[PDB]
């Protein structure tokens, strides 16, 4: 009924490319509506792509992109509504070799372009990149990037070197490598930082003759992360920067069968028991150091999870107990209806019978328009901040009342409200205005009136200010560099492939610090009150961050009192893999 | 451009030969092919293909088959040749040639003492030829030696590819007169030389007396002119751009790195015997069907057949090794098995077999095939013939195909002068094959008296021949010798005056009268017979006597001779009662020999011919009960079914009913009828005569109220159905062909192929709980017979439910006319019609497609396309027939997908094409969509609003996208290479929908002056591309065709703007520079056209001649460096790459295949592998350093590895192997594995019926039992009890391989063996995939292959040391799509679990695709649908949320 009637439509022209997609949005709320959705796309002579726009746009004659191509199909520029205009160019070879990007159009705002360019080796030798450019504006040409490659030298050879590059100086400094297998993987790399990279005013800029002068812009320290891997090319163990050392292995069709870590100075401890899988190889049975065991389930005909239950089994220590035994009931497409949790000790869900246990209903574009769940009764309205912590446990359903969202979405998709219902308090609403001309939008407090929309975001489609009074700039690649109220700042430092490497927190009255540091498998985390250190921490990250994690936190110096050191918190997960529970080295819940 | 990269062979899935049946054609026979499983060397070599065809005759390869090169041969469709000026050539298509003319318009002629740059020893006449049909623009000359007595002539081809192709210039590759070398019926292939300057030879032998009897020998002298094909050599060491036949010399055997031997029966034929290089001393076998051909005017002779192809290697000289006293070694070997019969063998199996080093067999499963065979035991019995109950059993009448239907009706005389013809005609509602008997038809009056010629079927042509006994006989004058009334030479002596009566006994055999060689006397009234007839099978009516006690055939050798009396013994009956009257010749086999019939009182007596040679033991064939032939009965031999096969038919006064027939058989034997591969793959054909299939289409053209006209008067046998077996799944598909307007062609004796083919696929499931909706797809289509009273009735016959749709397209005719050249259309003369049309035969003119599902839309098709086809004709010293070249000009398809309103319509155009074929101007057009109409054409189930919405402007706008292009061509002194890459350029027109032509587009309406793709008309430049050589003038191509660089054009001064805020013409400018593009002029400019921004790529620096002009650099553009190639020895292959860093790759050979078996990479580590026999990777590693230290797997040095002989052993492996990889292949698993052992216990004999079994090839010399092998054996010997229950407890199971791979390096002691299994069905798919678990719970397979389940009905679990994870398991239909795909599963066996309990016990996806191959249904394991709907202008998807809704 719902659903009925609702397909996706691909509508050609006559030479058999798309010309229109065409969706068909009905509510649960007004089943007798049914509102066709047409997002239209133009080709040119050639048959190459120029123009898309979705059904809102479209209705107001707008366009959401413009393609510009060479005669091959190569796109030399794009003209976004979300994200500006951008000028491409690659050179004979394939390779790139100049992006011109920060530029609106009204012809063309250029004032605040960025100019990427790239040099590769000469024509005598392969080809490879040596360094990447960036030119802002008015300012000069900063060398953000640089490669130095290995010769074959016998020492080469026997590191599995040659031609491979081993020094790649990028935005947060020094990547070397210094070992690779037969197989490829590397062994040992070792990273260096900047100097003075922790204020975001030093970007990188590699000037000078060769390595020794690039070199003399690095600070002292190494972080050196070392590897150890199968016959498959597959890693087998990881010594981190602080010497503490992951091992895993590999079951007989080649899959994850235990994890142990090694803190450094210490002897070796079980992480993972043991882990079997299902003949899809998807998780079943898995037991953990601290003798809890994780059992999923599958739907035998779409293999979907139906199950995840995490419990302290039979004849364990601290006693048997099922901590979570949640179920999930899917529509025929694999939308979440319902989620139940009859472990819950609370028992929440069977003393309140006015709203269902975590349901969801969704339109024809399985979008979600409706929620129910729970939350502390003392939460009040969401905002950027993060509830208080209840301590400890509640011990009552008291603590937890129920609710149900509501969602509003326009013809592109924007999110315009999330409205807040819950049982016996008063509700409230968050809306979202959207731009006439883009999906670029913000909530209601920051402006009401569409018009005014795009001018809290730059060309590239970067919003500028987080929330009423706090500010945000971005990197000349569109990485967030920093958070500004307008007395507590937050600045960040990347890599070359736009990963994280640095978080550095500033409050000032003193001047109170903190600093993260984001290593393989591992958070180097310190605090300082005003050049004087208060806390000193690493961060022992066990496993892979698409899936339920392991932390152990080893203090160097600064523990707080109430926290043995070297404590494992193993995480457990949701569908989503949201941490949901963190259970201590007994089982209990933390 | 590709550059090389060193690599070594991946691993792996089991595959064949690349066997392959032909689509159906308007021909309507069946065809297959093998590739010949056999290195290609260097690139240039044989790349032969044994092929069957059903229509093809005997030869070295049994009946159907054939493995050849190019020939040149004298014509004899036409007539016999007399080795004189008169005759004619035919060309390697098989197409008459005549001699070509030059510029100034005369016979092309010249005398040359050079070829090729080589100094001859005389002068030669050389002449042009040019073939009726120009396939491709090869050129063929004729050299002739100046004075007849300085040598023999020999024929050139000149391949458009840069390749010469020398034939018949030494006598070992002519096929010639035993009696005289001059008279050269055939050139056959001898020598090709590519313009890299590699070479081809090809080694024939002569036929001989070798293993053949006295009496063979005594019987044909004559027997010295057949060739077979003895040895391919390839791979020339040294490099020469002239034909080494030119030397003074040939090259030495040892100058070819590459061997090609196919052996005649001298080698021991077992699979444990290694063949050698040099033939050992037995000689080549003897054939037991022996036989003539007499077509020249010369007997040759055939006595051998082929039983092995050979691939020899010479290893050392490849290796760079002392080639002294080197022996070649052999690499592949190709077995043949023939049922060998005296009438006819036929190939009944093809195997692969190699070699280990240990010298033991290893082999494919073999390629089966058998035949349609005539069953002495199983000829039916007489039956009752109520067709001829109109007559009394006095009456006489003649079974003859008087009007030429391939059928023959009924003759008769009611009273005297009054003669009628009842015509055959299909009996409604018999069997589907039964013939009845029309209405009578009065013959035309017959003449007062004289043996004349007379027409009297209404034809137009005196084609038969009317004499009296007083009785009047009508013979048709094809069953005499060509020249009956103007005789010379012999056929003159033997009738004289004249004969006095002509009589059939049979149906291409007529028996004389009256009143060099020693001819027969035909006698007055004499114990003895004399005749014409085929009694040999070469296709002739020879001369044939019979006496009590002799039987003698003297030969048709054409214009009235006849050569010396041949015997065939074997045939007697006592002196006292031999009479005359009661013997008939007719082929009652379908050997292609007549064989003789003979009558007494209560029985017949058959004798068939064996080949010519000899007679059988004779056939007892009984009466009906209680008859008793004499002089008052009626008997004759006749092919009333249409078989090509004569039954006989018998009237009996003294009787009832009074009439008879009895059919002999009811198939054409000797036609292939089965495939097998022995991997799980059947295909079994069904044949149809033409004549059959006439018949049918006669009474749908007499229901409809027409006159219908047969134009194919014999019977062909047609490939009518085909059923395809996957014997693993128990699936099939059924591929039907129907043929309507047969066309032959009385003036050239020629069959042009069938008007109208229609195709019918439909696949076959076994059953399932989730049943799956066949719904068989038709194809009708139409092809020119070039036979305009037939081709004019074709577009009648189109679906017309489109009223909207154009016009059906018309053969345009052209003209070749130079100027500063191009074709010219013109309406030829009726003579020069006839040829210009015939030139179209078999091209296609129209194709529709249907889904026949019984719904209302099925009479739609989902498409239609059509082709215009342009003949040009090209003049040849002969003025009377011109010669032709067809193209197709325009292809038109229409998408309606079963919706006739609302196509899709689109249509290419071929406007100009150069004089050597290549097109130089050609258009693709988008027609917009139609207007709107008011009420929508789909179905009302749709969203209402959908119908409107499906409408879009771009739908609107017409496209006509044009294509210029030109070519590079090196014609100059006599080297001959054509259509070279050189410009091409594209651009794009658009319009509104107003300027569509109103009746679609032709070729004229866009070369007219007011043309939409004219150079007034407004355009959007597409781009170009240009092609530069070197090695040549500037950068044109020399011969070897270097390429230099490719250029296409990347930016015009429209694709500028998009730097037009951004950057300023010159930093933009001086950025595209220095981004490595360059300016270019525009190419086939227009006035005020600016240069375009280019890129260039793929450069390559070569080598000299020397060095076979091999590459020895590479890069991709000039902003990036080289890569240097370093080749081996002989240039076969790189084993060295070095690139713009000096980083090296090294790679050593296996020249067995040549394909690298070691590689050291840039680091100097090692890779490894073992290749077996067959080149598939059997075990792999690698090592070198790491970390500062020697790491890896230990070297294969110092530990070898053995790689297990059997799965069963290889899953009982102990860790610690030194191996990354290893792997099993078990390609012959489908096959039952049956010992000597096994059957000895079993019967307790010793081997007696082992070795008979063995023999009869029932079962491999390695025990596998073949599939057809056991079929021929049991339909002929049976089988004990004692056997079959052996048999049936012998499992088997499919194709499969299992790879082994270690996780560790065998230093280390936590190494695991991981273990994968793969199994494939017989064509070649990946059927399921299993790998190796940890111990659990599985499902439960048991000894039967099914799967074990609880009473509940759910499958058994259990806890298991032997668990598998079976993934991607897949049922497919016919066209090779998964119908069904099954989820994930446990089970206790690597085994394959059977198809028949998976379709019960485990999910799967179900998927449905419609007859375009397309899925539109999707059935989930839960339930669910996902549904998806095809139109032409657009795509309806539909989820699992929304069918649920339904
Ligand atoms: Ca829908
Ligand atoms: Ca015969
Ligand atoms: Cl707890
Ligand atoms: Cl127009
Ligand atoms: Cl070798
Ligand atoms: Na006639
Ligand atoms: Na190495």
């Amino acid at each position: 009924s719902l659903f009925s009637r609702t397909p996706k439509v691909t509508v050609f022209d006559n030479r058999g490319l798309t010309a229109r997609d065409i969706a068909y949005h009905r509510h649960p709320d007004a089943p007798e509506v049914t509102n066709e959705r047409i997002t239209p796309h133009q080709y040119d002579a050639r048959g190459f792509l120029t123009q898309s726009a979705d059904p809102r746009l479209h209705d107001a004659g707008r366009v959401n992109f413009s393609y510009l191509t060479d005669l091959a199909g190569g796109v030399l520029r794009t003209q976004g509504a979300d994200n500006g205009t951008s000028v491409s160019l690659n050179d004979v070879a394939g390779r790139p070799f100049i992006v011109v990007s920060h530029i609106s159009a009204t012809t063309e705002d250029r004032s605040l372009a960025v100019t990427r360019t790239w040099q590769y080796e000469d024509a005598a030798l392969p080809g490879r990149p040596l360094n990447v450019t960036e030119q802002i504006s008015t300012e000069v040409a900063r060398i953000t990037e640089r490669f130095v490659y290995a010769g074959n030298t016998g020492a080469e050879k026997t590191l599995n070197l040659a031609g491979l590059c081993v020094r790649h100086y990028d935005t947060a400094g020094l990547v070397q490598t210094d070992s690779i297998a037969l197989t490829g993987v590397s062994l040992s790399v070792t990273r260096r930082l900047l100097k003075d990279a922790d204020n975001p005013d030093t970007v990188a800029d590699w000037q000078g003759e060769g390595a020794s002068a690039w070199n003399d812009l690095l600070s002292g320290e190494e972080y050196v992360t070392l590897t150890t891997a199968d016959a498959t090319g597959t890693v087998l163990t990881t010594t981190d920067a602080k010497g503490n050392i992951q091992r895993v292995r590999y079951d007989v069709a080649g899959l994850l069968s235990g994890s142990w870590l090694t803190v450094r100075d210490r002897t070796e401890q079980v992480i993972v028991k043991s882990l079997t899988y299902s003949a899809a190889g998807q998780k079943q049975r898995e037991d953990h150091g601290n003798g809890v065991v994780i059992t999923y389930t599958y739907e035998a005909e779409t293999q979907r999870l139906t199950g995840i239950r995490t419990e302290r089994p039979a004849g364990h220590a601290s006693g048997a107990k099922v901590l979570q035994d949640l179920r999930y009931e899917y529509d025929p497409v694999g939308n979440v209806l319902k989620i139940t949790n009859d472990a819950e000790a609370t028992r929440f869900w069977s003393n309140q019978k006015v709203v269902p246990e975590n349901t969801y209903t969704y339109d024809s574009l399985y979008q979600l328009v409706s929620a129910t769940g729970r939350e502390m009764a003392n939460v009040g309205q969401q905002g950027s901040r993060l509830p208080s912590a209840t301590v400890p446990f509640p011990t009552d359903s008291s603590a937890y009342t129920s609710y149900t969202r509501t969602y509003t979405y326009d013809e592109a998709s924007n999110l315009t409200q999330i409205r807040h219902s819950p049982a016996t308090r008063s509700g409230y609403t968050t809306n979202i205005t959207v731009s006439n001309r883009s999906n670029r939008a913000v909530l209601s407090n920051l402006t009401e009136n569409a018009a005014d929309v795009d001018a809290l975001f730059t060309a590239g489609g970067q919003q500028t200010q987080l929330q009423p009074g706090l500010g945000l700039v971005w990197t000349a690649r569109n990485e967030l560099l920093k958070v500004t109220p307008v007395d507590d700042s937050e600045n960040y430092r990347y890599d070359g492939g736009s990963q994280r490497i640095l978080k550095v927190s500033v409050q000032k009255t003193s001047a109170q610090t903190q600093r993260a540091l984001y290593l393989p498998g591992l958070e180097l985390r310190s605090a300082k009150n005003g050049d004087t250190e208060t806390e000193s921490l690493q961060v022992i990250t066990v496993g892979e961050a698409s899936r339920a994690q392991v932390r152990m936190l080893h203090w160097e110096s600064g523990r707080p009192d109430g926290i043995t050191d070297d404590k494992v918190r193993y995480s457990y997960d949701n569908l989503t893999g949201s941490s949901v529970l963190e259970l201590d080295s007994d089982g209990k819940l933390i | 451009m590709a550059i090389t990269t060193l690599s070594l062979p991946k691993g792996g899935a089991i595959n064949g030969m690349g066997e392959s049946v032909g689509q159906a054609g308007p021909d309507g026979m069946v065809t297959f092919s093998i590739p010949l499983p056999f290195s290609a060397g260097r690139g240039v070599a044989p790349a032969l293909s044994l092929s069957y065809s059903s229509g093809a005759g005997n030869g070295p390869f049994g009946m159907g088959w054939q493995c050849s090169a190019m020939s040149i041969s004298r014509r004899t469709q036409k007539g016999v040749p007399q080795y004189n000026e008169d005759d004619e050539f035919l060309s390697p298509s098989g197409e008459v040639m005549a001699i070509a003319l030059n510029d100034s318009g005369f016979e092309d002629v010249r005398t040359a003492n050079r070829l090729q740059g080589i100094p001859l020893p005389f002068s030669y006449k050389v002449t042009r030829y040019q073939p009726r049909l120009i396939q491709d623009f090869i050129k063929i000359e004729y050299w002739q030696p100046v004075k007849q007595t300085d040598g023999t002539p020999f024929w050139i081809i000149y391949s458009p590819d840069g390749q010469t192709h020398i034939l018949g210039k030494n006598s070992h590759s002519r096929v010639a007169n035993a009696e005289n070398p001059s008279q050269i019926a055939s050139w056959l292939l001898e020598e090709t030389v590519t313009p890299t300057g590699e070479h081809i030879y090809y080694q024939y032998s002569g036929e001989n007396q070798v293993n053949c009897t006295d009496a063979e020998i005594a019987l044909h002298p004559q027997d010295s002119a057949q060739r077979y094909l003895a040895r391919i050599d390839y791979g020339n060491i040294s490099p020469q751009a002239s034909l080494f036949v030119l030397d003074e010399e040939l090259p030495n055997l040892t100058q070819w790195l590459f061997h090609l031997v196919f052996d005649y029966g001298e080698r021991d034929i077992s699979i444990n015997k290694i063949p050698t290089f040099e033939g050992g001393t037995t000689g080549w076998l003897a054939r037991p069907d022996m036989f003539s051909r007499y077509d020249f005017g010369i007997e040759i002779r055939n006595r051998r057949l082929c039983h092995q192809v050979l691939g020899f290697h010479r290893l050392e000289a490849l290796n760079d090794r002392d080639v002294t006293d080197e022996i070649p070694v052999l690499v592949n070997r190709l077995t043949l098995d023939y049922d060998l019969n005296n009438s006819v063998s036929t190939l009944v199996a093809v195997r692969q077999v190699a070699y280990e080093t240990d010298g033991s067999p290893i082999t494919q499963p073999p390629l089966e095939f058998d035949y349609q065979r005539f069953d002495t035991g199983s000829i039916p019995g007489w039956q009752e013939m109520p067709q001829l109950e109109a007559f009394n059993g006095y009456q006489p009448y003649q079974m003859i195909d008087l009007y030429g239907e391939g059928t023959p009706g009924i003759l008769y005389q009611e009273t005297p002068g009054a003669w009628w013809y009842k015509s055959p005609q299909r009996q409604i509602g018999g069997d589907s094959n039964a013939v009845t008997y029309g209405a009578m038809k009065a013959l035309p009056k017959i003449p007062r008296l004289q043996a004349t010629l007379m027409d009297i079927n209404g034809d137009g042509r005196l084609d038969w021949v009317i004499t009296s006994a007083e009785w009047t006989h009508f013979t048709p004058l094809n069953t005499l010798p060509t020249e009956y009334f103007h005789p010379k030479a012999q056929l003159a002596d033997l009738v004289g005056a004249g004969l006095s009566d002509l009589v059939l006994i049979g149906p291409k055999s007529v028996r004389l009268y009256a009143n060099n060689v020693s001819l027969p006397v035909i006698g007055i009234d004499s114990r003895q017979l004399v005749a014409f007839a085929d009694m040999l099978g070469s296709g002739q009516q020879h001369l044939v006597e019979i006496t009590a006690d002799s039987v003698k055939c003297w030969p048709n050798m054409g214009h009235g001779r006849f050569g010396q009396p041949l015997t065939l013994e074997g045939f007697s009956q006592p002196q006292t009662s031999f009479n005359p009257d009661r013997v008939f010749l007719a082929d009652i086999d379908g050997s292609g020999t007549n064989d003789i019939i003979y009558a007494h009182s209560e029985c017949l007596e058959i004798y068939l011919n064996e080949s010519g040679n000899r007679f059988s033991k004779p056939i007892s064939l009984l009466l009906p009960d209680g008859v008793n032939f004499d002089n008052t009965c009626q008997l004759q031999a006749a092919d009333i079914q249409g078989l090509g096969i004569a039954s006989l038919v018998m009237t009996v006064p003294h009787m009832s009913p009074t009439h008879w027939r009895c059919d002999l058989a009811l198939n054409k034997p000797w036609l292939l009828n089965v495939m097998n591969n022995n991997r799980g793959a059947e295909t079994c054909l069904f044949y149809r005569s033409s004549a059959q299939f006439w018949l049918d289409e006669k009474q749908l053209v007499e229901a409809a109220g027409q006159q219908p006209e047969c134009h194919l008067p014999f019977p062909m046998h047609l490939h009518w159905r085909s059923e395809i077996f996957d014997e693993i799944t128990g699936n099939r598909l059924t591929q039907e062909q129907e043929y309507a307007h047969g066309s032959w062609d009385g003036q050239e004796r020629e069959f042009r192929g069938f008007g109208r083919l229609i195709q019918r696929d439909t696949d076959g499931f076994a059953q399932g709980t989730v049943d799956i909706p066949t719904h068989p797809s038709r194809t009708v289509s139409w092809f020119a017979t070039g036979i305009p009273e037939i081709d004019t009735t074709l577009s009648a016959e189109f679906w017309r439910g489109d009223d909207q749709a154009f016009s059906p397209f018309s053969p345009r005719f052209t003209r070749w006319e130079n100027d500063s050249g191009s074709d010219v259309a013109f309406i030829p003369s009726e003579h020069d019609a006839f040829w210009l049309n015939r030139a179209m035969k078999g091209q296609l003119l129209r194709s529709e497609l249907y889904g026949d599902d019984g719904t209302p839309e099925a009479e739609i098709p989902y498409s239609v396309t059509e082709m215009r086809h342009q003949v040009r004709a090209l003049p040849t010293t002969d003025a009377t027939v011109p010669s032709a070249w067809c193209s197709t000009i325009e292809t038109r398809s229409y998408q309606y997908q079963r919706v006739a309103a609302d196509p899709q319509c689109s249509q290419q155009v071929v406007i100009k094409a150069d004089r050597y074929g290549s097109p130089l101007l050609s258009v693709a057009i988008n027609y917009p969509r139609r207007k709107k109409p008011e009420k929508s054409p789909y179905p009302d189930d749709l969203p209402e609003t959908l119908f409107d919405s499906s409408y879009d402007t771009q739908q609107q706008q017409l496209h006509l996208t044009k294509q210029q292009q030109n070519y590079f061509h090196l014609t100059n002194d006599d080297n001959w290479l054509l259509g070279l890459p050189k410009e091409q350029r594209n651009d794009g027109y658009q319009y509104d929908q107003e300027r569509a032509p109103a009746n679609g587009f032709t070729l004229e309406t866009l070369i007219a002056s007011n043309s939409l793709i004219g150079s007034n008309q407004p355009f959007t430049y597409l781009g170009q591309s240009r092609v530069a050589y070197q090695g040549g003038v500037d950068e044109q191509p020399s011969l070897q065709a270097l390429v230099a660089y490719g250029e296409t054009a990347i930016l015009d001064e429209k694709t500028l703007q998009a730097f037009v805020g951004v950057l300023d013409s010159k930093t933009r400018d001086e950025l595209l520079f220095s981004a490595g593009y360059q300016l270019a002029p525009r190419l086939f400019r227009v006035e005020s056209e600016p240069d375009v921004w280019v890129a260039r790529q793929g450069y390559s620096e070569f080598g000299d001649y020397s060095q076979f002009w091999r590459p020895l650099s590479q890069r991709s553009t000039l902003l990036t460096g080289k890569t240097t190639l370093k080749w081996d020895k002989h240039y076969c292959v790189v084993i060295e790459t070095q690139d713009a860093a000096q980083l090296v790759t090294q790679a050593r050979y296996d020249y067995r295949f040549l394909t690298p078996y070691s590689l050291t990479d840039a680091n100097d580590n090692q890779h490894y592998v073992v290749l077996n026999p067959f080149g598939e990777v059997i075990a792999s590693r690698f090592w070198g350093t790491e970390a500062g230290k020697d790491a890896g797997y230990s070297t294969p040095q110092a530990k070898p590895f053995v790689v297990p002989a059997t799965i069963e052993a290889a899953l009982a492996l102990s860790p610690g192997i030194p191996v990354a990889h290893c792997a099993i292949f078990e390609p012959e698993s489908w096959m039952q594995k049956l010992t000597q052992h096994d059957v000895s216990e079993r019967m307790a004999d010793n081997g007696t019926l082992w070795n008979a079994l063995l023999q009869a090839r029932f079962v491999t010399e390695d025990g596998y039992v073949c599939a057809l092998g056991r079929r021929r054996w049991m339909a002929r010997h049976g089988l004990s009890v004692l056997m079959l229950t052996l048999l049936a407890e012998i499992p088997r199971t499919p194709p499969h391989s299992l790879t082994i791979t270690t996780d560790r390096y065998d230093s280390d002691d936590q190494q695991q063996l991981r273990q994968r299994i793969l199994f494939s069905d017989g064509f070649g798919r990946l059927l399921q995939s299993a790998q190796r678990v940890e111990a659990g719970e599985s499902w439960q397979r048991s000894e039967d292959s099914s799967l074990v389940v609880n009473v509940s009905g759910t499958p058994a679990l259990v806890v298991t040391d032997n668990r598998w994870a079976v993934s991607g398991r897949t049922e497919y239909d016919g066209k090779g799509q998964g119908i069904r795909v099954y989820q994930p599963y446990f089970l206790d066996d690597w085994r394959y679990l059977s198809d028949d309990s998976a379709r019960t016990d485990l999910f799967a996806d179900t998927h449905i695709y419609d007859p375009l191959g397309r899925e539109y249904q999707v059935i989930t394991a839960k339930g669910y649908r996902r549904e998806r709907q095809y139109t032409p202008w657009f795509v309806v998807n539909q989820d699992e949320n929304d069918t649920a809704a339904n």
